[PDB]
Formats: structure tokens, C-alpha cells, sequence
RNA sequence: UUAAUAUUUGUUUAAUGAAAAGUAUUUUAUUAUUAUAUUGUAUAGUAUUAUUAUAGUGUAUAGUUUUUUAAAAAUAUAAAAAUA
RNA sequence: AUAUAUUUAAUUUUUAUAAUUAAUAAUAAUUAAUAUAAGUACGCAAGGAUUGAUUAUUGAAAAAAGAAAGAAGAAUAUAAUUUA
């Protein structure tokens, strides 16, 4: 469910020439709760400078994508929100 | 992956089907929950009947679905029929559901906390056997002379098992509209509700002063005033309630019990 | 409320109990799901006149109370009219709020006492003479009984003042067995119908009744 | 822009349950396998699905003696016949067909090849007859068969008409269908899982571990 | 026309917002958009006289002195004050300065209120103010003895209390022993 | 929305839908207090009861006096003495 | 899930392999966990004194059909399937949790316990050696900004 | 644009009309909340006479020196007693051409309604509730 | 504000302490940064395959000679210490 | 002819005294108190039963009770994303 | 700023079924990044072409033979998910 789901870090490998690309970001949302084929998920993962939003489709064999927190943590989700708006709303220019 | 020939939500025809598209699309509000539906003439909504104002629509359909659990049964006309009937199945989930929340769900909703707890008591044991389509819509051949709309009797199915309205009859109304309703000569002994008995004692006996004989005949004053046709002075008019044909509907509502 | 799925295991409130309600056996290894725990909702309690009466007789009892030993003392009262710990809280929770009682904190022993506020006192002292005599009234004894009843209360004010306070003390442990002694043979039944006032809000109307169990 | 959980989505302070067996994917695959690769439980093979054309409403204050008849039709001992839960057909209007909750017709395209069309529906509430578990399903097919026939007669006699078992279903039980279902093909064996090859010796290994485990 | 009111489910500032009838606890600023001649709403009674001035009298000559905005934060810095509002001390001090209470001088870009005319009628206020506090002191010493005669009459209510304790478990004590009685006897004739 | 007594200003919150529009502005309900029925004015604003078209249940939500209220009664300094008793969250 | 009308072997092995994703699904957990237990079931259900997947799948076939022609539970029959079918593996998690233990032992699980604590302390030690190098630094400076003064 | 909250909120401190409230021009005892004839001006003070807000008459909130209405209907406490500003400046008694013994002035502190105490009442209230404890 | 923004305030104050009570690095001194040198020389020459050497010691004396002499002394503090982490890390990666 | 037209369409009331103006058949309009002849009390205007609260006092919770219709274009208002 | 006439774009509501012909929307003088022919041909040499491929620019189109006064939803996307 989405109260257990959202806020676990997910550690991202996506096959990309000429290296794979590393990520680690929390979960956001979730569109399926169940396993489908149109499952979704919502990552936001941050790099040294960088902070993005991901939606990451279930089922792709280049975009390797676990979740390992294997708990919810509604804190960590409502930290990375907050980090998420503010960020957002810095970066557009001014 | 790509998107589809039409990107967005866009407005079909009204008898148009699904799509069966990615496309990102957000409710209002959640109306699988009673009470809670939208309106509108795509199939997953109830049809919008004629409103200034959505907020004026929500207000009509407040007060049918009130008068729906006031007197068992409604003649409504045009599209309302459709969501007073879907709106009645609503209240009766509500009623069997039985939770604290259905209780200030339906009386946020409705006009009058007595017509919440009349239907909280009455449709769970009415309906208990039943798993839906609680409520039964007839189309009537006579229409609407001033609008020519299509006037829809709609009602509750489960008639004997009800605690009010056991017995009643509605081929033909009552002769005022404040008496008890018509009952067959076979349910000629039940008893009602004590309550709800009370209550309609008292809305009747409003009915009985002088006060309202002279509203009665100031409103014809003010509808011929109006220009409304068929309407006769007040001085030719007569009080809908006397001594004498109190005296004997009072003798018919004793034989009734 | 049931023994195992809103309380562990083994524990039982003595106090009155729901009329129609079973008190059906719930299995040892039954566990709630985190998320299950969540969307639970309780069913609200009486916070009325008679709860509120009966927690304020027993505050005026044990004067001051202390939070943990509160249900102790109302489960020992005799007429105990409270369902359980929640059904005390929210009597606590709207006395505080209408203002009967206040909760102070003792700096010595780091727990929270329930005090009584002094304008209310005098209206609590009146509730507990009204409820002394409606018990007196109600209880009925032979002329003998009486007699004896009334000597032992002339003996017991003629007493000294610690020697009232042992008798009380000796008195209220009576009381306390003799009430879990009464209650096999007879409990409180709490009814309740809930309603929609003029306001459009659902509230409940509860009766309270005795029946015997054999 | 809003989004879509409030603070209060989640009670501060609370843990939620775990949402899987181990953050390592390695291991994530090594349960599914077992998960998997596990014999199929709660899965049981009927001799043959009874149908009436009455209601469940109907059936269901007699369903007990419709097992004690079937126990005296497949002529076991009481006690080895099981009926499965009533399953109400669904009342059609324009009455697709093959669908499980289609009513089911009194005629067969290998009964009757060369009509041309259907016999009208003969039943509308089924329940499916299982034996005693440790019987092979050569006894079970045999059983459905017998019952088939013995029920196919007593249906013909009844016709033909107007103290046996299939007699005494056919007429106070108002069962007028009886059929043999196909086997179940659903569960296709998993030759790989995660992406990873199951060997034969690793199948083994899981087989003898749940054997175990039911032990 | 508005959107809030054609949006079916109104917000409760929505409902607030159509309470133009004039009548007790209403939407008054709602009710003050329409004209004076259409709402019947009279000018605001402000309490001038000696309990606002006395007030600001003894706030002003502590600092001695204050700008406007700053008198009137350290006055509602306070719980009681007569106060509604700086127009208020505005008022109140104008007419001090007509009566010649307090004056205003301007300094290089503001102006300060200070007690020249009647100074030494403001240190007698002053003196006044202090004399009342000490008596509220010998209040509080009275109030000492008073809460030592109330814990003597607490003690009397504690012994009453106990009494009527020892009363009623007494009624309690009798009503099940009559109970237990009419159910089983013999417990009761066990206990005597 | 939120109503006090005007009497004895005892506080008691309850959503006001559209079909109470017009018992907004004054209540005429019976307090626990005064045992009597007294009139009751509005005091401060709370959400909604239904949804706004295509916003969160929180918008728009109760204002500083309902939350400042709500706190007052039932919080971390509030609850502290009931918690030795009950803690609600159990039974 | 949908079932189309029957629970089958593939819907079973459904429910087998998504036993995995419940780690902390015990037998004796509560019945709302159960694919399409609605709350009208789910109160049918309590009224039947039934809270536990275990007396979910020891009921009969007869209570079934009562629940479903006389209660009012649509998906009974699919409940009751769904809690058959996963009612074994939960014995086995229960008695001794096999397909949990057996994969990762408790050798593993003290050998991840250790190494974290380690890790974790480890990651305070370096900011604390590092702030200790930092101190005598400025020791060094101190003395010899001295000697420089000295001179 | 009228630039005053509606419907002040007394949560801080509540404004309620005393079981025992007598006049300022009077000292006799007022109607408590039957009637509204009375005239309420709050201003959050417990200072004497009165406390949180004396009260008046509709009949008598007149001046009590020349026994005539208010200019901008506000009134000079004098020694207990309300005159009026020319009678407590000491100008001559002006006879006013509208109504002569009775002011313009609501009922119920209607017409003192949109000036006082409001919320928040202090700094430090605010704090209270954007603070978790 | 909010409880989440006191919260967070509360979080910063409480590192920012936590951050003053930590002091400024470091400035080294020439013997230290000797043996800093030192040891990224005698390390380079250690393990320093296909990297000319001779071109890594004058990369090396360039950054002791005009890097640190250019920028600041908590620069200077934080070049030590990376250069401690090149040492104990083989040079960060120069193969 | 336009004209099978445009337009109308009566399902929910938050407010309190004159005079100019209006004379509409007030059948005894009122039923009485006081005192003392006589005289007169219900309805505007903008060609109308019309965008309409005539602002002369005065204050107030009486809810002080006539606005159809089952999709569309264009137009008219109101809202209108994590693009700029 | 007007649909009055002409002219257009549609429609005249399951027609089991486009296509014998009328008429009718897409007849390369493309542009930019790469890579290959090739580091070729051609140049004294430095140099150095032509050139069919992928992207980039994001769309797809069939006319006339059947019974007609409700909502082409018995409406809360099921051709009745149990139903008194
Ligand atoms: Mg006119
Ligand atoms: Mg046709
Ligand atoms: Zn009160
Ligand atoms: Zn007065
Ligand atoms: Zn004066």
C-alpha cells in the first residue's frame, strides 16, 4: 500500500552507454499496488548538484530499479517532499 | 513508447465509449463513495439534469432525495428521475452500512435529521434481503403540460417490509395534502411509528388554523395577480379544511387505527 | 471492544458492560496489520451527566486522585457506570473541558493528580449529598437494620478523626470485595441508540440498566 | 500544485509492515523460486459439477441430502463425497457462451453434431463433487463417468415417466445437469525464475524441501 | 457569478460571506461593504475618561518617552488594558493634550509625548500608583492570612468530606449486603 | 466551524455543510455547561465538509483560532495527563 | 482480482508467488488482508466470530454458501480460495518460517548485525581521529607561532 | 478593503456577559442576555468598574451632566459617571439638532464589534501552536 | 511556519552548534607537509605503472609549491587532508 | 413574407412607520380608549406588473416565500498543470 | 459587422456487403547532425570531393437498400454481478 510503499529509498541501474548510470532516490508514489504491467513508481533522486524527478516504468530490462528500505519510512518521504518543493522552486530562474 | 493520436482528456459525444488510452486524468472528487457522485453526460457520471449552478443542482437533488425518504416515493420529471433513484440506492447503502460516519454523511446531506433517522431505521430490516436496486423508476405516459417533460414515478421496492408505508396505496393521492395517505382495505388495521405519527400530527394540525386559509387566499390573489390562468377569485374560493370534514376525517383516520 | 484484538491477552475490565454485546473468544496468534491499525475507529462513549457524576463522586471520595490508581478506585465504586479505561478518559477529557477538574503534576513524585477546581467544588459537593440520599432512599431496610445502620453511623462520627479515617479505609475495602463479590451475581447493561438533533450532528442516547446473571 | 498525501496519511511515531521478504534481489529471487515452485495448495480435482436449474436459495437447504445421495450414487461409504460451494450462473440476457458463469445447455455440439443449434439452458446453479484426496484421478474420472451415466439415465427414465439415488436427485433434488470438467492447464511450470534458469536438481531440491515441510 | 458559489460544496468563509442580514453576531465586515445609509451601523463607542487615561498616564510616565507605535505595543504587551486600538490612544491622548495632560514635541523626525504641564500632578499620580501597589502587597499579605484561615476551613471540609465518605460507603455497604442477601444469604450471615 | 456559548463561552466544534448555511451565524443548542439550551455564535472557521473541485481535502482547511483551539485540548501538554490513564490510541 | 467468474490454478499460483511480498503475514493475521474482503464481508465475518485467516480457511463449504445466498458476501467464495490456498505456507512461517530462515540463516543475520555496528562506529571514529589530528595541528601552530615570536 | 477581521475570535480571552452587571450612568442591574437593551463596550480589560467592558442603557448612555446624546458617540467617564466631550472639555452645553436624549449607538456591543481583541492576542500564542509541543 | 518548519529549525540549530563546537581544520606546518610529500612520492614510486613518474613528482612539487602559496590556509588545510586520503587510497585512482 | 423566427418560460424568502405620487366602487375597513365641532389614512416614477431598497425617522436571528428544459458549434462570463 | 439569395462544411439516425466510371487532401528542383564509401577519386603540395542510411520535422480516413414521436446509459462505465 501507498502509507508503506512511499519514502524507501530505491537504488536505480539504468544500462546507458558508456556506463550505467547509479542512482539512489526515495519513492514519491506508486501507481499500482499489486504487480501489473502498468505498475509505475515515482523517484526523486538528488546528485551532488542535481535533483530530479523520476518515473520509472515497471518491467523495462535496461532500467534495473529495486527497492531495498523494504519499509515505508513516511518521514524520509515527507523530508525529500519538502526538499523536492524547495528545490523546485529555486531553480527556476529569477 | 508514444502517445496516442489525441493527447489529453478531450470531451467526446455523449454515446461515444471508452478509449482504453494512457492519459492522465484526475477526479474531483471521490465518487465511488454515496452521495459523493458527479454529474454529467459521459457514462461513469449520472445525468445532469437542468441547474443554474452546480451548486443549484446539488440543492434540487438534496431536496428529492429528502421528500424521496419524507413520503416513500417521488414524481419527478426529465433527468432527475435517473439520480433521484441512483441517489436512493445511495441512502439505503448508507442505511445498511450503519457506521457513525453513514449516519453524519446522510445527515450532512440531507434537510432533516428526523427523515436520517427515520431511514436509519427503517431500510436496513427493509432491505436486508435485497442486493440492489432498492428503488424502482416507472416512466408515466401523461407529461408536464407547462414543459412537456416526462414525469417519472420513482419509489422504494420493498413496500410490505417497511415499517411506514405498509399498506399504502398510490394510484390515487389522498384528498388533502396534509391527511394520512390512501390505504388498501386489506392493511386497513396497521399501526405506524408512534414518532413519526407525532410528526405528521403536527405538520397536519399546522395546516388547520385560520392563518392558512388566508394564505391560501392571498396566494390566489397574488397568482391571478401573476397572470396565471384557471385561477379563481378569493372570494369564490373555499378553506381546504372545516369542522365538519375534519369531524369525519378524523372518524376514517380512528377506523383506519 | 474485545479482549484480544483491542487489548492483549488475559485482561478483563471490571466495570459495566454493553447490553447485546458477545464478549466472543479471540484466537492467541491473532495479530493487526501496521496498516490495519491505523484505520481503526472506535465507537464514541457517554461523557453525560450520570458518567460525568459518577467520576466526580469518586474524585470527591479520594480526595486528591492520582491518573493510575483512578480506575482502580472507580472499578472498587459499587455503581460503576464507566465501560472501560477509554470510556474514563473521555469522562476525564470533557470534565476538563467543562471545567469540573483540573490535572496538576506533583514535583515529587513526577505524576499527574486529578485536583477539583474550587468554583466547581461546591457543585460537585452538591451532586454527591443529591446521589447519598437518592442511595438512601432507594435502599431499603427493616426497622431494626435501621437502627442498627443509624447506630453505627453515630458511632462512627462520635469516633476521633484518625480512627474515622481507619474506619473509612476498613470501610472502602468492604466495599471494594463486596462489590467484586455482587458483581458475579449481577451486572450493569449500557443500551444505546444514536440520533441526529436539530443541528444535523449524531449523538447517542444510552440507557443504563442492572440485570442479574446466574 | 498539491500532493496527493496529507501529514496525517501516516501517524507520527508508527512503524508500517514490511513489503518484502530482503532488500537483496538475490534473495528476493531465491523466496520467489521457492514461492513458485511450492505445490499447488488448496487445489482439488471434482469428479464432476452437479447443476440445477433451481436457486442457491433454493439448493442450499438441501445440499446436504444432494451429498448423501451422491455418496449413495457413487456407492462409497458416507462421508466421502464434498460438495463445493454453490456457484449461481449468471442470468443472461443475451447469453454468451464458454463463459464459466454462462448457464449451462442441455445439448452438446459432440452429443448432437449435426442439429442446428442448442437445447435451452438446463442449469442454473452448480456445485462441483470432490472425492476423498488420496484417490488417483484414474478413480476420480471413473467416478465422474458412473455418476454421468447413472444421472443421464435417471433423467431419461423421468422422461420416459413422465427408491435409486440418481432417481431421488433427479426428482425431490431437482438436479437435471451433470458434466466433467476439463482439467486445469492454468499453471504453467516456471522453467525460469528471476531470469535465472531452474535446474533440475534445484526443482528437486524445492520439492523435497516442501515435502518436508508438509510432512 | 463567483466561483465559490457556483462550486456545489461551499466553504464555510463562503457561507460567512452571504450573511448580509443585519443582526446579532454577524459578518460585519461584510455587513460594513454596503453603504451607512443601508446598514445600521452607528459609530464606534470608544470609553474616553479618566480608566484610559489614568492608564496611559502611569505607561507613559515610566518611559517618559514613547513614540505612538511604541506606547501602544508596550500597552498591549499587557492583559488588561481599555484600549481597543492605537486610534483609540490616539483619541485618548488628544484629548489629554486639549486638556492639557500630556504634550508632543517633535524631535528631529518624530514627535514624543512627555508630562511638563502637570508634572507635578503626574508625580502625585505616580506616587498614587505606588502607594496602590503597596497596598496591593498588604492585600496579598492579608490574602496570606486569609489562605492560612482557608486551609483551617479546608481542613474543616476535609473532615466533612470524610464524613460523608464514611456515609455513603456505609449506604453502599448495606444496599449489597441487601442485595447479596436476596441472592444468597449465606455470605451475607458470613459477614454479619 | 467552531461555537461558544454565550453564556459561559463553552467551546464545541462541528462542520457546517450546505444545508446548515443558514444555522452558520447562531445555534441555538444545548450546553453541557449552562445544563440548559443557550444560544451559541460563530467563532472561527473550519475546512469544509465536502471536497473543493480538484484540491486535497486539506484545502481549504480550519483557520490559526480552530488549530490553536484544537491544540489547547487534546495535544502533547494536553493529552499528558490522559495518557497515564487510557492512551487513547489503546483501549 | 478478478477470477473471471472461478478461482483457478493460475490465480492460485497468483497468491503463491505474492506470498513472498508479506513477509510479516502471519496465520493469524487479521481477514481484511484477503483479496476482496469489502468491509460488508469483513463485518459478516466478525459477526460469525471469524478474525483470522486460519478461521477463514477452516470454514465450510456450507458456511460459505450461507455467507454468500443468505449475508450478502459477493466474494466469499473467492475470500475463502485466496485464504485455502495460502494457508499452508503460513503454518510453515509460523512453526518455524522456513522459506524466511532457511535463505538467510542466523549466521548471515549476525554476521549484517556486526558488520553495521562496526561500519557504524567506524564512520564516528574517522571524524573523531580526524578532529584529534585537527587539535594537535593547531598545537603545532601554536608552538610554533612561539617560536617564531621568540624569534 | 475595510481593512478589520469579521467575527473576532475570543479564544485567547473570552467575552461574556457577567450573571451580575449594573450601569455606569444607573448602578442599577441590566438585563443579562434575554434582552439586548443594554450597550456593551468590551476592551479586554478587567480594570474597575465593570471588568472586560462596562455597560449602559439604550436610554441612558446619554451624557449625564446635560443629559443629551454623543458627537461621535463617545462618551467621558467622570468620576463614575459618562458626559459628553463638550461638557468634559468644558464648552458650553450645545443642543444637537438631530435627537436630544437618546445617541445613535447599537445594542450588544454590535457597533464596538469591529475595533478590540482579536486573534492572536500576543506573540507569544502563535509560537504555541507552530511549535510541536 | 509549521511544526515541520520548527522542527527543522530546531535540526539546524542543533548541527550549527554541533559545527562550532567543531573547529576550523587545519593549517599545516612544513614538517607535516613534508611528510606528506614524502609519502606521495615514495608511494607513486611504489605502485605507479604506466604514469610517468617523472611527470607525477613535478605535478606533485607544482601543487606543494604554488597551489597552496596561492590560496588560502583552510585551502592549504584542506589539500593536506586530501592528500592524506590519496595516500591511504593509492593516489585515487592514478594507475 | 420574414415566421418551424427573436423574446418569454415562475422548484425555495436574510428585511421593518411619513410627504410628494397614485384614487383602484374599502357595502359598517377596523372597535374600541381618551375626549368633546370639521376634515381626510391600503396601491410611486421611468409610454409596463420594467437593470429599480425613492433613504424622513428608527433598529435589527419573524428565514417578513412565483424562474422551465436529458447531449452539440460560435459567443458571453469564471476557472484554467511539476512550460515559458 | 448582416445567412436574405447563391456557395460551402456537415447531417437525413446498424446499409451483413467501399471500389466496373464522376469528382477528389500530400507530382523531390528540401534543410541540419552524424557515420560509411575513404582518410578513396581528384590535386605539385597543404589538402580533399560526389554519394541511395539513420535521426531531426509526429501523422494516418471508405457516400447514400429495411419498418423510427423515451435515455443510442434504465444511466452510480457488467447487457441484468444473488435480489421481497
Ligand atoms: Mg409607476
Ligand atoms: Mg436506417
Ligand atoms: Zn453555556
Ligand atoms: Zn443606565
Ligand atoms: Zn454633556
Amino acid at each position: 500500500t501507498k502509507e508503506q510503499i512511499l519514502g524507501a529509498p530505491v537504488t536505480c541501474n539504468f544500462e546507458y552507454n558508456p556506463r550505467p548510470v547509479r542512482l539512489i532516490g526515495t519513492v514519491m508514489d506508486a501507481h499500482t499496488e499489486e504487480t501489473s504491467i502498468k505498475g509505475g513508481l515515482k523517484v526523486y533522486a538528488r546528485n551532488e548538484e542535481t535533483n530530479m524527478m523520476l518515473w520509472i516504468p515497471p518491467g523495462n530490462p535496461k532500467l534495473r530499479h529495486e527497492v531495498t528500505s523494504t519499509k515505508g519510512s513516511f518521514q524520509h518521504y515527507l523530508d525529500e517532499r519538502d526538499k523536492w518543493d524547495e528545490a523546485w522552486i529555486t531553480g527556476r530562474a529569477r | 513508447g508514444r502517445a496516442p493520436p489525441v493527447i489529453g482528456c478531450t470531451r467526446k459525444a455523449r454515446y461515444a465509449g471508452i478509449d482504453d488510452n494512457p492519459t492522465i486524468t484526475y477526479k474531483p472528487w471521490d465518487t465511488t463513495e454515496p452521495l459523493m457522485a458527479d454529474y454529467g453526460w459521459t457514462r461513469g457520471k449520472l445525468p445532469k439534469f437542468r441547474a443554474r449552478s452546480p451548486f443549484h443542482r446539488q440543492q434540487i437533488a438534496r431536496r428529492m432525495v429528502t421528500e424521496m425518504i419524507r413520503k416513500d416515493y417521488c414524481i419527478v420529471g426529465g433527468a432527475r428521475a435517473p439520480a433521484l433513484r441512483i441517489l436512493a440506492d445511495h441512502v439505503v447503502e448508507l442505511a445498511k452500512a450503519g457506521d457513525t460516519d453513514s449516519r453524519q454523511q446522510l445527515a450532512y446531506f440531507l434537510h432533516d435529521p428526523l427523515m436520517v433517522d427515520k431511514a436509519f431505521d427503517e431500510y436496513p430490516r427493509r432491505f436486508k434481503d435485497m442486493n440492489a436496486k432498492y428503488a424502482m423508476m416507472t416512466r408515466l405516459k401523461s407529461r408536464r403540460r407547462t414543459d412537456a417533460v416526462a414525469m417519472y414515478f420513482v419509489e422504494y421496492k420493498n413496500r410490505d417490509m417497511s415499517d411506514n408505508h405498509k399498506g399504502e396505496d398510490y394510484s390515487a393521492g389522498p384528498e388533502r395534502f396534509f391527511l394520512p395517505p390512501r390505504i388498501v382495505e386489506t392493511e386497513k388495521g396497521i399501526q405506524r411509528p408512534p414518532h413519526m405519527q407525532m410528526a405528521f400530527d403536527r405538520w397536519a394540525s399546522k395546516f388547520k388554523t385560520e392563518e392558512f386559509h388566508h394564505w391560501w387566499r392571498l396566494r390566489h390573489a397574488k397568482l391571478r395577480y401573476w397572470g396565471v390562468r384557471n385561477v379563481p377569485h378569493p372570494s369564490d374560493v373555499d378553506p381546504l379544511w372545516t369542522e365538519k370534514e375534519e369531524e369525519e376525517w378524523h372518524n376514517e383516520m380512528l377506523a383506519n387505527t | 471492544w474485545q479482549s484480544g484484538v483491542h487489548t492483549p491477552h488475559g485482561v478483563v475490565y471490571r466495570g459495566a458492560k454493553m447490553k447485546n454485546w458477545p464478549e466472543q473468544r479471540i484466537p492467541e496468534n491473532f495479530k493487526f496489520t501496521e496498516e490495519q491499525r491505523f484505520r481503526t475507529k472506535a465507537i464514541p462513549r457517554d461523557v453525560g451527566t450520570i458518567p460525568r457524576n459518577f467520576v466526580l463522586g469518586v474524585l470527591y471520595r479520594h480526595q486528591p486522585c492520582e491518573v493510575g490508581g483512578l480506575w482502580e478506585h472507580c472499578t472498587n465504586d459499587p455503581e460503576i457506570v464507566l465501560d472501560s479505561k477509554r470510556h474514563l478518559r473521555e469522562v476525564l477529557k470533557q470534565a476538563r473541558e467543562e471545567g469540573f477538574v483540573t490535572f496538576e503534576r506533583d514535583a515529587i513524585s513526577n505524576e499527574w493528580l486529578c485536583f477539583l477546581t474550587r468554583e466547581r467544588y461546591e457543585e460537585v459537593q452538591r451532586i454527591v449529598t443529591a446521589k447519598s440520599e437518592a442511595v438512601d432512599t432507594h435502599s431499603g431496610l427493616r426497622g431494626a437494620a435501621a437502627t442498627e445502620t443509624s447506630t453505627y453511623a453515630e458511632k462512627f462520627r462520635e469516633m476521633n478523626v484518625e480512627a474515622k479515617e481507619a474506619h473509612a479505609r476498613r470501610l472502602e475495602e468492604e466495599v471494594a470485595n463486596t462489590t467484586r463479590y455482587l458483581r458475579r451475581f449481577q451486572q450493569r447493561e449500557i443500551d444505546y441508540l444514536p440520533y441526529t438533533d436539530l443541528n444535523g450532528k449524531v449523538n447517542f442516547m444510552w440507557w443504563y440498566e442492572t440485570r442479574d446473571v446466574q | 500544485y498539491y500532493w496527493p498525501y496529507n501529514e496525517d496519511f501516516v501517524p507520527e511515531g508508527a512503524e508500517t509492515s514490511r513489503f518484502q521478504s530482503s532488500g537483496s534481489p538475490g534473495t528476493r529471487r531465491r523466496v520467489l523460486q521457492e514461492y513458485a515452485l511450492s505445490p499447488l495448495f488448496g487445489a482439488r480435482v471434482p469428479c464432476c459439477v452437479v447443476g440445477t436449474l433451481r436457486t442457491a436459495k433454493e439448493i442450499i437447504v438441501l445440499k446436504r441430502d444432494i451429498q448423501s445421495l451422491l455418496c449413495e450414487l457413487m456407492e462409497l461409504p458416507q462421508g466421502s463425497v464434498t460438495l463445493g460451494p454453490l456457484q449461481q450462473l449468471r442470468e443472461m440476457m443475451l447469453y454468451r457462451h464458454g463463459t464459466p458463469l454462462s448457464p449451462r445447455l442441455g445439448d452438446e455440439r459432440q452429443l448432437n453434431m449435426d442439429a442446428y443449434a442448442r437445447r435451452p439452458i438446463a442449469a442454473r446453479t452448480m456445485m462441483d463433487v470432490f472425492l476423498a484426496e488420496d484417490m488417483s484421478l484414474d478413480e476420480i474420472v471413473n467416478f465422474g463417468r458412473l455418476s454421468l451415466g447413472k444421472l443421464q439415465i435417471a433423467l431419461n427414465n423421468l422422461r420416459k415417466e413422465n427408491v435409486e439415488p440418481a432417481q431421488l436427485l433427479v426428482d425431490r433434488m431437482g438436479i437435471s445437469y451433470c458434466e466433467i470438467p476439463s482439467l486445469d492447464e492454468s499453471d504453467y511450470v516456471f522453467a525460469e525464475v528471476g531470469g535465472v534458469a531452474v535446474t533440475d536438481e534445484e526443482a528437486e531440491r524445492v520439492a523435497q524441501r516442501w515435502a518436508e515441510r508438509c510432512e | 457569478k463567483e466561483y465559490r458559489l457556483t462550486v456545489p460544496y461551499r466553504s464555510e468563509v463562503t457561507m460567512l460571506r452571504l450573511a448580509n442580514h443585519k443582526a446579532i453576531n454577524s459578518n460585519i465586515r461584510e455587513l460594513f461593504k454596503k453603504p451607512l445609509v443601508m446598514n445600521n451601523i452607528k459609530a464606534i463607542p470608544r470609553d474616553l475618561g479618566e480608566i484610559p487615561r489614568d492608564y496611559v498616564l502611569r505607561l507613559l510616565f515610566f518611559h517618559q518617552p514613547i513614540r505612538l507605535v511604541d506606547l501602544w505595543t508596550i500597552c498591549k504587551e499587557h492583559d488588561d488594558v481599555p484600549l481597543d486600538s492605537a486610534k483609540h490612544l490616539r483619541l485618548v491622548l488628544k484629548i489629554a493634550k486639549l486638556q492639557r495632560w500630556v504634550y508632543a514635541e517633535k524631535n528631529q523626525t518624530n514627535n514624543l509625548y512627555y508630562y511638563y504641564v502637570h508634572q507635578s500632578r503626574m508625580q502625585e499620580v505616580q506616587q498614587m500608583v505606588r502607594a496602590s501597589e503597596v497596598r496591593k502587597k498588604e492585600q496579598e499579605s492579608v490574602r496570606e492570612i486569609e489562605a492560612e484561615k482557608l486551609r483551617m476551613e479546608e481542613q474543616e471540609r476535609r473532615k466533612v468530606a470524610l464524613d460523608e465518605n464514611i456515609v455513603a460507603l456505609q449506604n453502599a455497604l448495606v444496599s449489597n449486603i441487601a442485595q447479596i442477601q436476596e441472592f444468597d444469604p449465606g455470605f451475607a450471615r458470613s459477614k454479619i | 466551524a467552531l461555537f461558544s456559548c454565550f453564556r459561559c463561552g463553552y467551546m464545541y466544534e462541528f462542520a457546517v455543510s450546505n444545508s446548515y448555511c443558514r444555522k452558520l451565524t447562531l445555534r441555538n443548542d444545548h450546553c453541557p455547561r449552562c445544563d440548559q439550551l443557550t444560544l451559541f455564535r460563530f467563532m472561527s472557521v473550519s475546512g469544509m465538509v465536502g471536497n473543493m473541485p480538484f484540491k486535497p481535502i486539506g484545502v481549504p482547511g480550519p483557520s490559526y483560532a480552530t488549530l490553536w483551539w484544537r491544540k489547547t485540548r487534546e495535544g502533547k501538554e494536553a493529552s499528558a495527563p490522559l495518557d497515564a490513564v487510557c492512551k487513547s490510541d489503546r483501549w | 482480482i478478478a477470477t473471471g467468474g472461478r478461482v483457478t490454478n493460475e490465480d492460485r499460483r497468483w497468491w503463491l508467488v505474492h506470498l513472498e511480498c508479506a513477509p510479516d503475514i502471519t496465520p493469524g493475521t487479521f481477514i481484511a488482508w484477503l483479496d476482496c474482503c469489502g468491509t460488508h464481508t469483513c463485518k459478516k465475518l466478525i459477526e460469525r466470530n471469524i478474525w483470522t485467516i486460519e478461521q477463514v480457511a477452516a470454514l465450510d463449504s456450507d458456511q460459505v454458501d450461507e455467507l454468500k445466498y443468505r449475508e450478502g458476501c459477493l466474494k466469499m467464495d473467492v475470500v475463502w480460495e485466496h485464504a485455502r490456498t495460502i494457508i499452508t505456507p503460513l503454518r510453515q512461517r509460523e512453526v518455524t518460517g522456513g522459506v524466511e530462515s532457511e535463505l538467510q540463516g542466523r549466521i548471515m543475520e549476525l554476521r549484517k548485525k556486526r558488520e553495521l555496528e562496526r561500519r557504524r562506529e567506524e564512520i564516528l571514529k574517522e571524524r573523531a581521529n580526524v578532529s584529534e589530528q585537527r587539535e594537535e595541528t593547531l598545537r603545532k601552530l601554536r608552538e610554533a607561532i612561539a617560536a617564531k615570536k621568540a624569534a | 478593503r475595510p481593512h478589520f477581521p469579521a467575527y473576532n475570535e475570543d479564544v485567547d480571552r473570552p467575552m461574556v456577559v457577567p450573571p451580575d452587571a449594573i450601569c455606569f450612568n444607573c448602578d442599577k442591574p441590566i438585563d443579562a442576555g434575554d434582552v439586548n437593551s443594554y450597550v456593551w463596550i468590551p476592551a479586554g480589560n478587567a480594570t474597575v468598574p465593570t471588568p472586560q467592558g462596562y455597560f449602559f442603557h439604550f436610554g441612558c448612555f446619554k451624557c449625564n451632566r446635560c443629559k443629551y446624546r454623543l458627537g461621535h458617540n463617545k462618551f467621558y467617564s467622570k468620576d463614575g459617571k459618562a458626559w459628553c466631550i463638550p461638557c468634559a472639555l468644558g464648552r458650553d452645553v450645545r443642543v444637537p439638532t438631530r435627537r436630544w436624549h437618546t445617541s445613535y449607538v447599537n445594542t450588544h456591543r454590535t457597533g464596538s464589534r469591529l475595533t478590540g481583541h482579536f486573534f492572536p492576542r500576543h506573540s507569544h500564542q502563535m509560537e504555541f501552536l507552530f511549535d510541536p509541543n | 511556519d509549521f511544526g515541520r518548519a520548527a522542527a527543522r529549525r530546531m535540526q539546524l540549530e542543533r548541527r550549527r552548534l554541533e559545527a562550532s563546537t567543531h573547529p576550523p581544520p587545519v593549517d599545516p606546518t612544513a614538517q607535516q607537509a613534508c611528510v606528506l610529500y614524502r609519502r606521495l612520492l615514495k608511494a607513486g614510486h611504489q605502485q605507479l605503472l604506466v604514469t610517468d613518474k617523472s611527470y607525477y613528482a613535478r605535478k606533485v612539487r607544482h601543487e606543494f609549491e604554488v597551489t597552496a602559496r596561492q590560496t588560502s590556509a583552510r585551502v592549504r588545510g584542506i589539500m593536506y587532508e586530501r592528500g592524506q586520503w590519496l595516500v591511504e587510497n593509492k593516489l585515487g585512482g592514478i594507475v
